[PDB]
């Protein structure tokens, strides 16, 4: 089995889901898989380029293997959840950042 | 005949798009400013 | 943010792979000069092979045979031959055969 | 300096540390848990 | 990749309001505003002190 970063050619008998844009989904394109907001994007992939990689060496865009539309992968949004409070020797109310 | 190869024979090293980066890689390239042979 | 659903897309190609043309061939060569077939651009149902009542060994490395049917490969080479059954010990990675 | 420290922290996610591949979702999708517990643990030990 | 950047507490505009106040203290009232109240003094005389 060769498992190279090159575009894949020998694929499992998988379902072929409909594409959804602008919502968070757990994608798998040609066996390359992750989670993100998928958006169609302006990025001028040359016709021989099959995906985009970032300054971080992360996968950043892909070309759907059933439609040559350039999907940007933006990670599903995240952050620290901080609690603002007076002392419990004043009130049990809180606000959340 | 031997002739200058300057700044030539670069190619996209893989099928990956990479906008706005100074990427770096080890691969088979024409050495810069070496000699290409010329024929007739 | 949590994902809504998974989206699976291998390419459009429904062409079945020739695993039943290799695993049934009349004359696997002497292990001296093995026959290799280069599988590409087809659907590989390896769960025809993993489920088989035939195979005495199904040892796998860097891939699990139960995960193998929901994956994709850049090519697959089916290197085929005959040996005395004891010699299976030398058909393994890193063994000093 | 603060940029060269953070770029080096980021680039080191792509390093293998003796694991089969630094894309942790590839290890998880390709290997069953008794073998993945050995491959993930090499990435954890490097990334930590 | 799990990296995040928190904002500073004082915005760069609020930092300019502190430097403005330190300028106005130093120009209108010499060293006095470091010791308590800004006692005004004319700037030609401040420079003589
Ligand atoms: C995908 O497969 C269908 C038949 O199942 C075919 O009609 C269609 O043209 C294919 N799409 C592409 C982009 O090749
Ligand atoms: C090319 O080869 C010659 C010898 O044939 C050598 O003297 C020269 O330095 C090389 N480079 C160029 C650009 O001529
Ligand atoms: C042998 O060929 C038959 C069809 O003739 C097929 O059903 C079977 O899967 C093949 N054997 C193996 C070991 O797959």
């Amino acid at each position: 089995f060769e498992l190279l970063h090159a575009p894949a050619t020998v694929c499992g008998p998988k379902k072929s889901t409909n594409l959804v844009k602008n919502k968070c989904v757990n994608f798998n394109f040609n066996g390359l898989t992750g989670t993100g907001v998928l958006t169609e994007s302006n990025k001028k992939f040359l016709p021989f380029q099959q995906f985009g990689r970032d300054i971080a060496d992360t996968t950043d865009a892909v070309r759907d293997p059933q439609t040559l539309e350039i999907l940007d992968i933006t990670p599903c949004s995240f952050g620290g959840v901080s609690v603002i409070t007076p002392g419990t020797n004043t009130s049990n109310e809180v606000a959340v950042l | 005949a031997y002739t200058n190869s300057f700044t030539r024979g670069v190619y996209y090293p893989d099928k990956v798009f990479r906008s706005s980066v100074l990427h770096s890689t080890q691969d088979l390239f024409l050495p810069f400013f070496s000699n290409v042979t010329w024929f007739h | 943010v949590q994902p809504t659903e998974s989206i699976v897309r291998f390419p459009n190609i429904t062409n079945l792979c020739p695993f039943g043309e290799v695993f049934n061939a009349t004359r696997f060569a002497s292990v001296y000069a093995w026959n290799r077939k280069r599988i590409s651009n087809c659907v590989a149902d390896y769960s025809v092979l993993y489920n088989s009542a035939s195979f005495s060994t199904f040892k796998c490395y860097g891939v699990s045979p139960t995960k193998l049917n929901d994956l994709c490969f850049t090519n697959v080479y089916a290197d085929s031959f005959v040996i005395r059954g004891d010699e299976v010990r030398q058909i393994a990675p890193g063994q000093t055969g | 300096q603060n940029a060269q420290a953070l770029n080096t922290l980021v680039k080191q996610l792509s390093s293998n540390f003796g694991a089969i591949s630094s894309v942790l979702n590839d290890i998880l999708s390709r290997l069953d848990p008794p073998e993945a517990e050995v491959q993930i643990d090499r990435l954890i030990t490097g990334r930590l | 990749n799990g990296l995040t950047v928190l904002p500073p507490l004082l915005t760069d505009e609020m930092i300019a309001q502190y430097t403005s106040a330190l300028l106005a203290g130093t120009i209108t009232s010499g060293w006095t505003f470091g010791a308590g109240a800004a006692l005004q003094i004319p700037f030609a005389m401040q420079m003589a002190y």
